[PDB]
């Protein structure tokens, strides 16, 4: 009585952005869009 | 000073960060170190030029 997902990964550039406290809050795809 | 092998000169301080378990240093935006954890009392310090 459950799901599961299975996604597959590929080498990517991302930027990350921290917050004060050293937190991951928010993240850009670089390579999906103009 | 050196900390777990990192050598340096400055001033440290007092800090108020609060690193996860699995962290050791910090770092700014010019790829410095910043602060660090003391490796007997695991308080954390703020390093200065
Ligand atoms: C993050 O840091 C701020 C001050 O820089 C603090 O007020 C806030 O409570 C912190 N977030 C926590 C502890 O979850
Ligand atoms: C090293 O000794 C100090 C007391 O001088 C103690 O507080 C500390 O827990 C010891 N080391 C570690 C890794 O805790």
């Amino acid at each position: 009585a459950a799901a599961y997902y299975v996604g597959y990964l590929q080498p990517r550039t991302f930027l990350l952005k921290y917050n004060e406290n050293g937190t991951i809050t928010d993240a850009v795809d670089c390579a999906l869009d103009p | 000073f050196n900390f777990n092998g990192l050598t340096g000169t400055g001033v440290l301080t007092e800090s108020n960060k609060k690193f996860l378990p699995f962290q050791q240093f910090g770092r700014d935006i010019a790829d410095t170190t910043d602060a660090v954890r003391d490796p007997q009392t695991l308080e954390i310090l703020d390093i200065t030029p």
